[PDB]
């Protein structure tokens, strides 16, 4: 059980890093779509 | 910036790279759980 | 250790809330790109 | 008529920042 | 705490599946915005 | 004009709905 808890903690730390990378991809998509709108309008 | 053609390609490529990094981290997380 | 279990539970609940926020951000990005398509086509 | 999907982009940005701060909280809990 | 640990593992495995789905949504969103740019330019 | 990316947007919608249902399942497992 102690080894299982260690593995869960390591897995959840790594999962949190994967979610941060997806969050950062989302920030780039906001910049992309804002750029499309600015081109269409200007 | 050039106002001639639309270019959001650098944002899209950065998003692709971040999604690839996420996929590798999810593989690492599942490998740790499987052990 | 029960304290480790409670910590992991609390961390995972909070992680699940973060993922839900990114999911909802994704929903908004779909609406934005559909808005661009509708603008161009109409 | 002007294209404007800024309401959706602003909501997306708010949601991404909410997620950032929740991930920091998860990491803090884990560190404990 | 064997049952608690099994519940955390099952919860985290499911959470990881959710994240992979959001990642795949993000890939489709990149294809969509690429498609908007290619339409506008080409 | 005939811009056509709705199938990518539909697939993204479907994947986000699949994620919503998986997150509900994860929370149910945690609560029990
Ligand atoms: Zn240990
Ligand atoms: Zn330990
Ligand atoms: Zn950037
Ligand atoms: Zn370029
Ligand atoms: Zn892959
Ligand atoms: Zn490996
Ligand atoms: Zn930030
Ligand atoms: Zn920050
Ligand atoms: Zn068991
Ligand atoms: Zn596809």
């Amino acid at each position: 059980n102690s080894q299982a808890i260690d593995n869960l903690r390591a897995s959840l730390e790594t999962t949190n890093q994967a979610i941060e990378a997806i969050r950062q991809a989302g920030q780039e998509m906001i910049l992309a779509v804002q750029g499309v709108q600015d081109y269409i309008n200007n | 910036i050039s106002l001639e053609r639309l270019d959001v390609g650098e944002n899209l490529k950065k998003a692709e790279e971040k999604l690839k990094k996420a996929e590798e981290l999810l593989k690492k997380s599942e490998e740790i759980l499987k052990k």
